[PDB]
RNA sequence: AGGCUGAUAACCUA
RNA sequence: AUUCCGUUAACGAACGAGACCUCAGCCUGCUAACUAGCUAUGCGGAGGUUCCCUUCGCGGCCAGCUUCUUAGAGGGACUACGGCCUUUUAGGCCGCGGAAGUUUGAGGCAAUAACAGGUCUGUGAUGCCCUUAGAUGUUCUGGGCCGCACGCGCGCUACACUGAUGUAUUCAACGAGCUUAUAGCCUUGGCCGACAGGCCCGGGUAAUCUUUGAAAUUUCAUCGUGAUGGGGAUAGAUCAUUGCAAUUGUUGGUCUUCAACGAGGAAUUCCUAGUAAGCGCGAGUCAUCAGCUCGCGUUGACUACGUCCCUGCCCUUUGUACACACCG
């Protein structure tokens, strides 16, 4: 069993590719982003946010135990 | 004064709608039932008006008082007491075939709405910590 | 091969099994209504259900 | 000239109290007083649990002793004479009597 | 299970020998008709006896029973 | 419709009155605001920096609600469940200069008052200032 | 002679019944041991029911 | 949400500790040995810094400050009742000690116990336990 | 036919359908079979054998979370995280959360084990008790110690199980259930 | 050393 | 169910079982409540548009009433009714209706004959024996009953994200409580204190006062798979409380210290519905001390509706060299 190594915060690297490929997932919550970005859960949280004020993603379901987001425009 | 007032049971719940004439208001403890916590239990609460409709209610207003029981118990004994205030006041001060019409609704849904469960705590007996259960056994 | 087929309980042998955990019933194909056979069912089984064989050839003993 | 007077009577036998009890409001009714009661008040349970075994040894058991009181008010309008009067009837064993002036 | 002992058996067809004109189909009627006719301490126990007594008056209408003479 | 404290949901009306409260800036924080625990049930301070005035909203909300509530009351109220480590958890109260603190800070702005049978009751002027904010949360 | 305080604990009870210090029923002041208790529960009003 | 600077440290040294600069400055704080969670906590507020922020985003000025409070909690305002080494045996003073000084406090309140040879000094010595627990059952590891 | 019943006041119960003969009448999912508003009623189905088949799917389901002991009798919490999947379930895969539930179910459920050793078949009620278990135990076993959140897990698995994928743990246990029993003719 | 047995042997586990 | 129907060299009875008693589940029907409430009305506060509407407070032994609460008297289920299966039986299965269709649920009580089962350390129950003033009587001081290489049994807390922490929010039941001495019990309210705790004015011998009376849970935020903000053992410093006395920490607080433990081998316990499990509360012990016991409610399932495979029990036939009875 190896220990993941997610980053506290981003890089230029990674920053851009959230903000391009992010925004197509059909599902995004912290957990998703936090696997495929390796980055983690407290920076994915703050993460949806800011796409959140951007307007690249829209919200589907509220709660402190489970967020759930999906693309803004469908494909 | 054409008003009833029917009771609704759940383990020690009790609950007490005071259905009277009016123009549609449902209040429990002066609280608007849209505001019924917990949250996902609002459903329940809220299925005698789904099931009947707004327009059951428009000529009537609901003031419900609970007491006892817990969280859960008290949204039945709320939602046992809506129905049968309903049933009771079409019954007493608008006609039989209404009261009949929407009884069967009701009990279709659900039976629990207009019968009380009779389900109670079972007393706890002595050589364990439950009603069944027993203290664990050893041998050696 | 085995080929999966559907019948549907007729009657209830009886519980049958060490433990009496298995079920003897009489069962007719769906697909040819004028076949019957005996077979062991695991868990709650009453008259009228349906139920999936991966194997139609094998029957089972009677009081197996 | 006319006061409420609270009498309250305490019994561990149900059928007792409630004899006494209705002689009582019985007795007010022949007089034409007013009366408010009886007032059951809630069964007191003493509730007393042992081990049934003068030792330690054996499976544990255990007896359930319960001493139920039974308390009962009446409320009577008239003067403290008149109600002396009803109340030295004689009372059956077990009821415990006791007249007071309501303090309002 | 729900078999009767001697005692609801017994005081049944004690009931039926003896009020046999009384007696009705009607299990109501006859629990009422053992509170007139009959001491029996319990309710419960009552109850037992007139549903049984009922029985065994259905059984009498369609032929002869075993430990009953009706006269 | 008028919407007043019980028409409107509890989470809501403390956030917006508890901003209410730091806006006018009446309260008097005492000096170990950011020191002290809620109860010696918890393990760490509160989280919020504005803690204080969050609690004083809620304060008033259940003053509002019933009358006769002292500093004892409010304890239990903002009591819990207390951790022993290896023992079983039980009920625990919490702190009491943070309850009468925020009490007297209330009443001297005119928002609560003396009971005469015991604990602070809600004034008039406190009445009308906890319905004005009620009424201008936006419906949600 | 008898100068240690008695004030409480087991040694200034005893059963009132039997004079031993052990078992003492102190509810609803009864003083009794559970053993002279259970013996003398009828004669007191005591009575099993469940 | 924000992108790390080329100045975020991954690992930080305060009083001979290595200070994990991934951890929230609270919870970063705590590795050092006589600063627990509640004394982190207000040892940031009065140093007004942030606790939102990650350790290793701290500049060295604003780690330098938290230490000063923690050497003078009484120049903060710290109560006394707040410190880890109240009204010592020796000085009588109030301070929070950490790093090597607690366990150098640590080491003198034993020897001082088992030079006069206290019954809880002897214990210490014999590597029992010393605080009335029974020893029958259970702390059996050797 | 057609039901103004829709569960959680978000899903429809029309269009949905049990394409399986064996566990139709054991499957309460339809509009026509009592739909209900909330996976949450305080029913007794205990009370007789085969009652229940009548709970509908959706609540066995929320019962089936309550596990292990930390979790037992937080139904509240059982039926957000069932509410919360449905959500997810309808994200990624389009489609009616309830119609890809009962599938989920379908493909779980073994068809033949071994007893004693030996072949047997299955009854569509245990079929039904056995995919329920199955599905749940997945989603817990995946959901422990794992950043990945109870209800996406819990979405997943049903996706996958729906699909007749190999990668849901349901699928995979009913296949070995299901070989051993062949190896046991 | 533990478990299994009323107990010992046999057997099982560490 | 030795429960009953029947067979019949037996006929008629006595115990146990059942009946019974207690609690729980139905009663908009009876009795009637200022120590329980509701509805309406009057007045007052606040909000919205003077009426009116929403909400809250107070008052009325001449507003009315008993739905909710309390507790007395009664009613209610009998498998009554339908279908089918059984021998004309006894009875069983399914179903409508019904609060309830498992003897409705749970308890209490509970035969004959027995054990060298436990208790002489419950007893001014007790035979015999021992001791009885350098006492095995009694009391006082101190220590011990807790002592720690180790083995075992009942448990508590955990190994986390279905979580911990910090907010906001919110619903029980069983029960218990004083000598009034300044005051010995349960304690509201006010004030002081970060907490622990202290001071003052009081209520309640109680459906009157404590009691306006829980937690899990609900909700928002933070934490982010790292023995980590999981876990809280061990240990240091210091404060307060009970007591005549706290050291071998009585317990309760504050900061600091931060071990094993990542789900557990052979083996093995309990349990079929408001049950298991989780969650807290009261009571007993009690000056102080609960991880225990006896009750209470709150949240609330999986599986089975069988079998005699294992461990046992009841009855018939049969074998016996056993009767201290196969541990023969
Ligand atoms: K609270
Ligand atoms: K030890
Ligand atoms: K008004
Ligand atoms: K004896
Ligand atoms: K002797
Ligand atoms: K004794
Ligand atoms: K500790
Ligand atoms: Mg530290
Ligand atoms: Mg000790
Ligand atoms: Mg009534
Ligand atoms: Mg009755
Ligand atoms: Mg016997
Ligand atoms: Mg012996
Ligand atoms: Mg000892
Ligand atoms: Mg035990
Ligand atoms: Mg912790
Ligand atoms: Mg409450
Ligand atoms: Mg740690
Ligand atoms: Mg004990
Ligand atoms: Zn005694």
């Amino acid at each position: 069993k190896e220990k993941v190594n997610n980053m506290v915060l981003f890089d230029k690297g990674t920053y851009d590719k959230l903000i391009t490929e992010a925004p197509k997932y059909k599902l995004i919550t912290p957990s998703v982003l936090s696997d495929r970005l390796r980055i983690s859960g407290s920076l994915a949280r703050k993460a949806i946010r800011e796409l959140m004020a951007k307007g690249l993603i829209r919200m589907v379901s509220a709660h402190a135990s489970q967020q759930i987001y999906t693309r803004a425009t469908n494909t | 004064v054409e008003s009833v007032q029917c009771f609704g049971r759940k383990k020690t719940a009790v609950a007490v709608t005071h259905c009277k004439r009016g123009r549609g208001l449902i209040k429990i403890n002066g609280v608007p039932i849209e505001l019924v916590q917990p949250e996902i239990l609002r459903y329940k609460a809220f299925e005698p008006i789904l099931l009947l409709g707004r327009h059951r209610f428009a000529g009537v207003d609901m003031r419900i008082r609970v007491k006892g029981g817990g969280h859960t118990s008290q949204i039945y004994a709320i939602r046992q007491s809506i129905a049968k205030a309903l049933v009771a006041f079409y019954q007493k001060y608008v006609d039989e075939q209404q009261k009949k019409e929407i009884k069967d609704i009701l009990i279709r849904y659900d039976r629990t709405l207009l019968v009380a469960d009779p389900r109670r705590c079972e007393p706890k007996k002595f050589g364990g910590r439950g009603a069944r259960s027993r203290f664990q056994k050893s041998y050696r | 091969e085995s080929v999966t087929k559907h019948a549907i309980v007729i009657k209830i042998m009886g519980r049958t099994g060490s433990r009496g955990q298995v079920t003897q019933v009489r069962v007719k194909f769906l697909d040819d209504q004028n076949r019957f056979i005996m077979r062991n069912v695991k868990g709650p089984v009453r008259e009228g259900d349906i139920l999936t064989l991966l194997e139609s050839e094998r029957e089972a003993r009677r009081l197996r | 000239m006319i006061h409420k007077i609270r009498i309250t009577l305490s019994s561990k036998n149900v059928k007792n109290l409630e004899k006494v009890c209705a002689d009582l409001v019985r007795g007010a009714k022949d007089k034409r007083l007013r009366v408010k009661g009886p007032v059951r008040m809630p069964t007191k349970v003493l509730n007393i649990t042992t081990r049934k075994s003068p030792c330690g040894e054996g499976t544990n058991t255990w007896d359930r002793f319960e001493l139920r009181v039974h308390k009962r008010v009446i409320d009577l309008f008239s003067s403290p004479d008149v109600v002396k009067q009803i109340t030295s009837i004689t009372i059956e064993p077990g009821v415990e009597v006791e007249v007071t002036i309501a303090e309002s | 299970g729900r078999v009767r002992t001697k005692t609801v058996k017994k005081s049944s067809r004690q009931v039926i020998e003896r009020y046999y004109s009384k007696m009705t189909l009607d299990f109501h009627t006859n629990k009422k008709i053992l509170e007139e006719v009959a001491i029996i301490p319990s309710k419960r126990l009552r109850n037992k006896i007139a549903g049984f007594s009922t029985h065994l008056m259905k059984r009498i209408q369609k032929g002869p029973v075993r430990g009953i003479s009706l006269k | 419709p008028a919407r007043s404290v019980k028409d409107v949901s509890p989470h809501d009306f403390v956030k917006a009155y508890a901003a209410h409260l730091k806006r006018s800036g009446k309260l008097e924080l005492p000096e170990w605001t950011d020191i002290v625990k809620t109860g010696k049930l918890k393990e760490l301070a509160p989280y919020d920096p504005d803690w204080y005035y969050i609690r004083a909203a809620s304060m008033a909300r259940k003053i509002y609600l019933r009358g006769g509530i002292g500093v004892g009351g409010f304890r239990r109220i903002y009591g819990g469940n207390q951790r022993n480590g290896s023992r079983p958890r039980h009920f625990c109260k919490s702190s009491g200069s943070v309850a009468r603190h925020i009490l007297q800070q209330l009443q001297t702005m005119n928002i609560i008052d003396f009971d005469p049978k015991g604990g602070r009751r809600i004034t008039s002027n406190g009445q009308r200032d906890l319905d004005q904010v009620a009424g201008r949360i936006s419906a949600a | 002679w008898n100068a240690h305080p008695k004030n409480y604990g087991p040694g200034s009870r005893t059963c009132r019944v039997c004079g031993n210090p052990h078992a003492i029923i102190r509810k609803y002041g009864l003083m009794c041991c559970r053993q002279c208790f259970r013996s003398n529960a009828k004669e007191i009003g005591f009575i099993k029911y469940r | 949400s924000l992108v790390a600077n080329e100045e975020f440290q991954h690992i930080l040294r305060v009083q001979n500790t290595n200070v994990d600069g991934k951890q929230k400055i609270m919870f970063a704080l705590t590795s050092i040995k006589g600063i627990g969670r509640r004394f982190a906590n207000i040892a940031c507020k009065k140093a007004d810094i942030d606790m939102n922020k990650r350790a290793g985003e701290l500049t060295a000025a604003e780690l330098d400050s938290l230490m000063v409070v923690v050497a003078n909690p009484r120049q903060f305002k710290i109560p006394d009742w707040f410190l880890n080494r109240q009204k010592d045996y020796k000085d009588g003073k109030f301070s929070q000690v950490t790093s090597n000084a607690l366990d150098m406090k640590l080491r003198d309140d034993l020897e001082r116990l088992k030079k006069i040879r206290n019954h809880r000094g002897l214990r210490h010595y014999w590597g029992l336990r010393v605080r009335g627990q029974h020893t029958k059952t259970t702390g059996r590891r050797g | 036919p057609h039901t103004d019943v829709l569960l959680f006041n978000r899903w429809s119960y029309d269009g949905v359908q049990i394409a399986d003969m064996s566990v139709e009448d054991y499957i309460t999912a339809t509009a026509n079979k009592h739909p209900t508003y909330m996976p949450h009623t305080a029913g007794r189905y205990q009370a007789k054998r085969f009652r229940k088949a009548q709970c509908p799917i959706v609540e066995r389901l929320t019962n089936s979370l309550m596990m292990h002991g930390r979790n037992n009798g937080k139904k509240l919490m059982a039926v957000r995280i069932i509410k919360h999947a449905m959500e997810i379930i309808h994200l990624l895969t389009d489609q009616n959360p309830i119609q890809v539930i009962v599938d989920a179910v379908i493909n779980s459920g073994p068809r033949e084990d071994a007893t004693r050793r030996q072949a047997v078949d299955i009854s569509p009620l245990r079929r039904v008790n056995q995919a329920i278990y199955l599905l749940t135990t997945g989603a817990r076993e995946s959901a422990f110690r794992n950043i990945k959140t109870i209800a996406e897990c819990l979405a997943d698995e049903l996706i996958n199980a729906a699909k007749g994928s190999s990668n849901s743990y349901a699928i995979k246990k009913k296949d070995e259930i299901e070989r051993v029993a062949k190896a046991n003719r």
